[PDB]
């Protein structure tokens, strides 16, 4: 989540989305098997 | 790692799994480099050796399985060989891997 | 900065040009942040308030990636399409391919061209007239809606494996239960590795149904910012056409935009008011307009464009509620609160551009009005109650309605359907609680549509006959057509032997349910010992 | 219905339509609840 | 009246409830057989 | 309901003679031996029956044409299409690689 402000006083929320969780299943089974 | 950037062009730039594609990728010559699994049986492994070594495409040879690759890819089926029609926001090509 | 001149990729210099005589003055916040992504390797989720500058943030980064990709070139193949776009209704597309066109007005000669195809439902153009017209002319931009374009795909004709851009443009409307099953098709179809883009105005909505369109590396964006008054009628439902004409004749405004639940609603009443001006019921420069989605698009695009050039009223259902801008406009009333809440913002939204002085008005039922107001706060809508006074209806408003349907038998056969289409569309109705079918005034509703019987439904018989005391005979009255007066005549000469054969089919519905001969059976048993008991208890 | 969920066509067709009726209703369930 | 609509809020509350749960555990449950079945085959 | 048993010599329940009933054209249930099945020709290196080759006895196949028990591809009758198409693949392979292996040997004692 970054924040950005403009010049008229607005400002725009910027923040990455993940699709595959299967990454984060993957690193969560590694790092608990680590 | 290795795998952020295959990773990152799965997610930005473009790629084929699986050896038919791979093959037809090197047959139109889209293809800039191919990732090939330890787990890939002789024949077809050395059949896409040929194939790289006529169609001029780099070769990396992936430490581990099919199922390390695939995983590595972000999916959760097995996948012996990878071809990376464009690099994308990534830059696996650059490093030369 | 929202300066053209730093953004980070330097955009072409002929949509420079475009942008430059078109203006803008520089460039808003959405297309500050969204231009340098989208045509970036990511993928854009896009939210942001009507008009600001939408559309052109994602129309230059597909002619960015057009010239890219190398698709204005001789290399590019025939029967291919390189970029996408989707708009659930006809108006909103065709508007988009109007952008389109404007920016491409400026784009060099002396090089391979870049065009556009509009595929949408039209009684002008069949399926195999765009394949035709896209072999030919070869575009490089598809832009349409969601049936016509899976139709234009599922033809043989044309390859979409080239494709490397899809944008949707109200993505939370595209992915919707109605429309998901025509997006997936339409997505299914298309090549996984592309570059997506969604903007809609209510994105956050749409919550985990986003993924649903193939989202690679995605960033969502929100975009935020008293311009407009929100305010509701609380009134007899049999009152409410008479409270819409006391305000046409009385409000100030340039365009009113009166919005109907159903098409069959829209005809019938705008049909009504115009004869209630026949009568000079009402007394000014008004020209009113009817607008369904159900007419041919023809039709729609001449009144629209009729609408949009001299104080005019329209009554439109909810086709020209989302995206469509029509400048001018001044009042927006609901005759009632939407089917869905989120569509309630768009269709008060046509209004309040530049913060411009516009109302918008809703009504009430009186039965369960205490729930919509504390709904619309909880999400952040606050609706002032206004008091209109119901001018004009000392007498015969209703009898006026009653007697203008006698006059002809389709007048009545009208307003009879929109009342029995507008029950079944508030049985379709989220938020259960607020909106109750046992609480629906359904004498109040049949009175408002001038109607004089109850249409049998199982509504009416479990929830709640003739309006009028002295009952008119059906035989008698008349349907003023020569055609169909045969046709009725003939029908009721054919009384019985219909009857008879409906009959015969409740008969055969009765042998044909589960276990039949065991149910007469004990039919038999249970009419015996009743018939037994009802001597036996007296002697 | 390999897990002996519906024990008739009766059965899965109903549970059906109210499948069919909850996803209509649970999106205003919560702002339902909220604003009581 | 209203007993009506706090009963059929409070049940369809509840049904939300148990299906994010019962979702949630068939989820997990269905990607952890997934993954063995893909590195059973060997 | 009229019981039948073996028209032969041998008396025992054995692969070798067994029985079907048929109804004769003088209205009654009589027994019938039956012989053995045929057998799907195999393919030499992975065992798949063959296509397009006709299943007879062992001595069945004397008397039909040639192409009823072959196929007009290369080794058309004792290995399937995958098969041969492997071999092609693994012998070019196996040349190709000689090749390269005696041009490395030519260029490691070009050396002395
Ligand atoms: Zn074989």
């Amino acid at each position: 989540a970054i924040t950005e402000i403009y010049d008229d006083s607005t400002t725009v929320e910027l923040e990455t989305l993940e699709p595959n969780d299967n990454f984060e299943y993957l690193a969560q089974l590694n790092n608990v098997k680590l | 790692s290795i795998n952020q950037k295959l990773a990152l062009v799965i997610k930005s730039g473009k790629y084929t799994l699986g050896y038919k594609s791979t093959v037809k990728s090197l047959r139109q010559g889209k293809s800039k480099l191919i990732i090939i699994a330890a787990n890939t049986p002789v024949l077809r492994k050395s059949e896409l050796e040929y194939y790289a070594m006529l169609s001029k495409t780099k070769v990396y040879y992936f430490q581990g399985g099919n199922n390390e690759l695939g995983t590595a890819v972000g999916k959760l089926f097995r996948v012996g060989v990878v071809s990376i029609l464009e690099a994308g926001d990534s830059d696996i090509l650059t490093t030369l891997a | 900065s929202l300066e053209w001149d730093n953004l980070g990729f330097s955009l072409l210099p002929w949509i420079r040009t475009g942008l430059d005589v078109m203006g803008f003055e520089t460039m808003t916040p959405v297309q500050a942040s969204t231009i340098p992504m989208l045509a970036g390797n990511k993928d854009v989720v896009v939210d942001s308030v009507t008009g600001s500058g939408k559309t052109a943030a994602f129309v230059i980064p597909v002619l960015e990636k057009v010239v890219k990709e190398e698709a204005n070139t001789s290399k590019f193949k025939k029967a291919h399409f390189h970029s996408l776009i989707i708009a659930p209704t006809r108006e909103l597309s065709r508007q988009i391919e109007s952008v389109v066109l404007s920016f491409l007005e400026h784009y060099p000669s002396d090089l391979f061209p870049i065009k556009c195809q509009l595929l949408v439902g039209t009684n002008e153009a069949t399926v195999r007239d765009d394949v035709s017209n896209f072999l030919r002319n070869r575009p490089q931009i598809l832009i349409g809606t969601p049936g016509r374009v899976l139709d234009f795909l599922q033809m043989p004709a044309v390859k979409t494996s080239a494709c490397s851009m899809v944008v949707m443009d109200e993505a939370d409307r595209l992915l919707d239960m109605s429309f998901i099953k025509d997006t997936e098709k339409i997505l299914r179809l298309l090549p996984k590795q592309r570059r997506t883009g969604l903007f809609s105005a209510t994105m956050r909505s749409a919550g985990s149904d986003i993924f649903k369109t193939g989202l690679r590396n995605p960033v969502r964006i929100t975009v935020n910012s008293s311009s407009l008054k929100l305010n509701y009628c609380v009134v007899n439902p049999a009152e409410k056409l008479q409270l819409l004409v006391s305000i046409l004749n009385n409000y100030k405004f340039k365009k009113c935009i009166v919005y109907f639940p159903t098409c069959v609603s829209v005809s019938y009443f705008y049909s009504f008011i115009q004869y209630l001006g026949k009568r000079n019921i009402l007394v000014n420069e008004v020209e009113i307009f009817s607008l369904h989605g159900k007419l041919q698009t023809s039709a729609r695009t001449k009144t629209l464009t009729a609408f949009t050039d001299s104080n005019s009223v329209l009554f439109t259902t909810d086709v020209a509620a989302r995206g469509i801008d029509i400048p001018d406009v001044d009042l927006v009333i609901q005759l009632d609160p939407p089917t869905n809440t989120d569509m309630f913002m768009h269709r008060c939204g046509r209004t309040g551009r530049a913060n411009r002085v516009g109302k918008a008005i809703t009504f009430l039922n009186e039965g369960r009005e205490e729930d919509f107001i504390p709904f619309m706060q909880v999400k952040n809508v606050e609706l002032e109650e206004l008091d209109l006074e119901v001018k004009g209806i000392t007498a015969n408003f209703y009898e006026d309605f009653r007697n203008w349907i006698l006059e002809d038998r389709d007048r009545f056969d009208k307003g009879v359907k929109a009342y029995v289409a507008f029950i079944k569309y508030y049985s379709n109705h989220s938020a259960t609680s607020i909106f109750r079918l046992q609480s629906l005034d359904y004498v109040g509703i049949a009175k408002l549509y001038g109607l004089f019987r109850l249409p049998r439904m199982p509504e009416i018989t479990k929830y709640l006959n003739w309006l009028v005391d002295p009952p008119v005979n059906m035989d008698e009255y008349k349907y003023k057509d020569k055609k169909r007066e045969k046709e009725r005549q003939e029908t009721l000469k054919n009384i019985s032997l219909i009857n008879d054969k409906k009959k015969l089919k409740s008969e055969l519905k009765k042998k044909n349910l589960a276990w039949s001969d065991k149910t007469l059976t004990k039919e038999r048993k249970l009419e015996r010992k009743e018939k037994m008991s009802l001597k036996r208890k007296a002697i | 219905s390999k897990g002996n969920a519906f024990k008739h066509k009766r059965a899965l067709v109903e549970h059906i339509i109210q499948a069919k009726a909850d996803a209509q209703r649970e999106k205003a369930l919560n702002e339902e609840a909220e604003a009581r | 009246e209203e007993e009506q609509i706090e009963k059929d809020l409070q049940g369809l509350q509840e049904k939300q409830r148990l299906n994010v749960k019962r979702e949630r555990r068939r989820k997990n449950e269905m990607k952890q057989k997934e993954l063995q079945r893909m590195q059973m085959n060997m | 309901a009229q019981r039948v048993t073996f028209r032969r010599r041998n008396p025992y329940n054995t692969r070798s003679n067994k029985i079907k009933v048929v109804k004769t054209p003088g209205g009654i249930l009589r027994a019938q031996h039956v012989k053995k099945l045929a057998t799907r020709p195999k393919c030499g290196d992975c065992g798949s029956a063959l296509q397009g080759i006709s299943t007879l006895r062992p001595r069945q196949y004397a008397t039909v044409s040639k192409t009823h028990k072959t196929v007009s591809r290369a080794y058309g009758g004792s290995r399937c299409a995958n098969c041969v198409k492997e071999r092609i693949i693994r012998a070019f392979l196996i040349e190709e690689q000689k090749i390269v292996k005696k041009v490395v040997k030519e260029q490691t004692e070009a050396a002395k």
